[PDB]
């Protein structure tokens, strides 16, 4: 199976191809261009064609909401029209599961003025919260982009953590037991705050 | 020739398929009036979320009703500007998704350009003609010399007519979409309590409406709706008559959502009968936002050899006149 | 400063651009093409031009020796002719330093028939060794490509670990205190075994 | 016209700069004989490492001696095949590095094609002509009808002449590069103990040498070198004379590292004087591997409008005849 996995959560937009359970392609670009300036021109430049894929994966964040809505719309449109499965994935979940620090794990990301974080235990997790300075117990996990922000008792910052790669590997695993994927009409960005 | 058109500039998600030989092949719209009503207005972030949820179900309905294959579409038409930028990008994303997937050209349309060509769906209008565009946020007069060639003649100096209906309806406590409620309620009035005119001089082609809210407070609910509506429609007709005399043009197109008002339609029709000018007003289903009018203007632009590059980006407000120079 | 960082250690060839201490570009391709089929055509396709960079970084492995020699030759040639600094980096070192598991850390990679591994403590490390089945104390670290290979008492496998990104971040840090970089004439692949 | 040439096909790292109006502008070579000598042969992996270490220092020397700027080079010439693939890729990597950096064309050359054109550096040879190529691993006769057009006439059925020198030198315990040691030692011999001929019939243009090691064992060390060398050079001359009679061509080019042998040069020169055919043998510094001969053949190919794409890949052994059809 060959999966196209997309991530438009942040200005470091990235997409991956997953085959044989592993990443066979990843393109990652930090850009000040608008999301619609980059998509879908960046696919044409790299010869990425939606009909060449068996399945799709897309980040639902947390991330910048308008760029998430754009990326999710691209992917839902392709998956629905080609009759191919689609799998959504969550950035904060991936940051916790893939970082081998002790529990509790506090992945966090900054979107605009909000630091969103989520608290993971071995067998359970909290909702996505908004950070307000509180003293937190456990191990913060984030990106080098956000190195100036300290959550928890100690921090690990990933030099790079391309969500579309980890999300695509997850989607591959997901489709083994759930080959129909997730309902394409219901895929939407994660909304922490209301409008 | 055949196009799939995409409109998400404000609070309606609208898709349509138009064939220049067979006419309408499909047409689906979902309004967001229900969800914006608790706010007395359109909330931008909320509108963006609704477009994102609704665009795929609407497309599914369009495909099943029309029974068309996307492979048979020649180009994708879509509203680029003006509008709520967060809602615009959902429709543009969906259009470019399909355009790249099916290798079809992209053809941008200005939203008020769509309103102008909404009447061409029923009858072609000879150039040049005057266009009175009356929506929730626009009350403009343009001299249209050709497709893509729109001379701005005048517009609102405060509230557009659609907003004035909304403020008058709220001020009377009635609900928000104000226009249709006042249109229906005004049929009961009978007695017209006169209202003051703006401070600008006669012959000026600009508009003013927000001062009526001052005189409304300073004053029989059905007569209130009646008197407001009568003053407003009479202002619209007078400015249009001035525009025809200033320009020499005896062809008038009246479009936008407020062109669905039944009394407006009486008054402009009466005036066309008495003065002998040609009047074009669309079916009421084409007065309010739809993708069929976008499809028609897209046809006109595509047929002149104009397509957009893959990285084309929406914007909140390109003026109609500038847009037509840029894009044709 | 803007650094072009290259990694030709494995069939998943990758290169990164580093600016403002962070990854601003990463391209990662798993390919069965020969190294010289991909280089430098893949740079022309992506508009990567050596004169646009202030500095260069290159992996010296461990990895496949002929593809390391090729990549190192590309980078030395550009750095020497443009008069720009160059920094080498080591894959097994990066896998240990960037993986937050307890010591001792046993990064390992497979090249041909050899599993190369190195043992890291807080303050010291071993030479690169060749694995022969021995029971090792500590925490193995490798890639999902090599998930079938178990070293140490427990294992962590990275879904993806693009060496050119981590190596480029390291090179940026390196050039802050050593802005002349490393001697370009002396940069060579790491040779574990003799000829 | 000007080219920087790159040769790393075997155990010499060689760079050169050649101008078709000014001649040689630079020429640097590092041999690996010292490092391969403890093995009695060339170790491939070891050779690849030496090329990688030595290519940049050699380039630095070439740039300082020549005082040329790379911006002034019109195209990069380089040996694509045949050779040790691990060594070939180092030179090809370096050439493509410079070609992409300076935006210069790439022009591939076959290594034996370089040997052929090594004599053109001193004097152009009229077509058609015969080429006897005698190196460490080749002993071939080709009929060259034009640049790129090489007809294979014959070659070794076992050992090439260069290998035969190496086996005879080792068999006598003397050191490895065998050729030069035997060339020098044979001057002392005086007495020629006769040796057997191959089993193939007269007039055949192929070669055989490995059976002499049988007769060497079955037999005054300086006379051994003398008798071996005399038998070998006489075989080479006889086959060449047969080739000129079979083809009608009285122009003979003798190239490759074994063409540096002083007694070979005596015998072929004598034969050209007595038989009246034209003979071209290079200066001894161009007999053994160098990048100047690569530069000359590169000029010939570039001038015919042939360049390689950026993804061109070396190979261990494309035959000379096939190579010329493919690449010109
Ligand atoms: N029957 C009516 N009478 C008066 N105004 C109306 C009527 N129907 C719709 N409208 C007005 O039309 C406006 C919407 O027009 P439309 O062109 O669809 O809006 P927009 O383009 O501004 O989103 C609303 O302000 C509404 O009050
Ligand atoms: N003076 C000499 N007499 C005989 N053979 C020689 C002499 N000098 C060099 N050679 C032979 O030439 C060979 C190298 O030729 P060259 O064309 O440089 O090698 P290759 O192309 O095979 O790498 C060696 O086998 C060497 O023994
Ligand atoms: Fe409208
Ligand atoms: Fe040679």
């Amino acid at each position: 199976m060959k999966i196209l996995s997309i991530d438009t959560s942040f200005s470091f937009i990235n997409f991956s191809v997953i085959e044989e359970e592993k990443v066979t392609f990843l393109h990652y670009l930090k850009s000040n261009k608008k999301t619609l300036e980059l998509l879908p021109k960046i696919f044409e430049e790299l010869c990425i064609r939606p009909e060449n894929f068996d399945a799709f994966a897309v980040s639902v964040g947390v991330g910048y909401l308008t760029s998430l809505r754009i990326g999710v719309t691209f992917v839902k449109t392709w998956a629905y029209t080609l009759g191919k499965p689609v799998v959504s994935y969550k950035n904060l979940e991936l940051l916790a599961k893939k970082t081998p620090v002790p529990f509790p794990k506090i992945p966090y990301l900054k979107v605009g003025s909000n630091v969103f974080y989520q608290i993971f235990e071995e067998s359970s997790s909290s909702e996505v919260k908004v950070f307000k300075g509180e003293e937190l117990r456990g191990y913060g996990i984030s990106l080098k982009e956000f190195e100036d922000i300290k959550l928890g008792e100690k921090q690990f910052f990933h030099d790079i953590f391309p969500f579309s790669a980890y999300g695509g590997i997850y989607a591959y695993e997901f489709l083994k037991e759930n080959p129909e994927g997730e309902n394409v009409f219901e895929i939407e960005p994660i909304y922490v705050k209301p409008p | 020739m055949r196009t799939l058109a995409v409109e998400t500039s404000c609070d309606e998600t609208a898709l349509a398929i138009y064939d220049d030989q067979k006419g309408v092949l499909g047409n689906v719209i979902l309004s967001q009036a229900v969800v914006h009503s608790p706010f007395g207005g359109v909330v931008p972030e909320l509108s963006a979320r609704e477009h994102t949820r609704n665009i795929l179900p609407i497309f599914d309905r369009l495909l099943k009703e029309s029974r068309i294959n996307l492979e048979e579409i020649d180009f994708i038409s879509f509203t680029l500007t003006p509008g709520l930028i967060l809602s615009l990008v959902v429709g543009v994303a969906f259009a470019k998704a399909l355009a790249y997937e099916y290798r079809k050209p992209l053809v941008p349309v200005h939203h008020l350009e769509g309103h102008i060509y909404s009447v061409f769906l029923e009858k072609k209008v000879e150039y040049p003609f005057l266009a009175l565009i009356i929506s929730g946020g626009h009350t403009d007069l343009y001299l249209v010399r050709d497709f893509g060639r729109y001379d701005f003649l005048g517009g609102t100096l405060d509230d557009a007519v659609g907003e004035a209906y909304d403020k008058v309806a709220k001020m009377l406590g009635l609900g928000y979409p104000g226009g249709p409620i006042i249109d229906r309620l005004a049929k009961e009035g009978k007695k017209l309590y006169p209202l003051p005119k703006p401070l600008m001089e006669e012959g000026n082609l600009n508009f003013s409406f927000s001062g009526l809210k001052t005189a409304i407070l300073n004053l029989r609910k059905e007569d209130i709706a009646y008197s407001f509506q009568e003053t407003v429609v009479e202002i619209l007709l007078e400015k249009s008559l001035w525009a025809m005399k200033k320009t020499g043009i005896k062809r008038l197109v009246v479009v936008g959502g407020v062109s669905a008002n039944s009394r407006l339609r009486e008054v402009f029709k009466k005036a066309s009968q008495e003065y002998g000018f040609e009047l074009y007003i669309p079916h009421p289903s084409l007065s309010t936002d739809n993708a069929l009018m976008i499809a028609y203007a897209g046809m006109e632009r595509f047929k002149r050899g104009v397509v957009a590059p893959l990285d084309v980006n929406p914007q909140p407000n390109i003026p109609l006149e500038e847009f037509g120079r840029i894009w044709t």
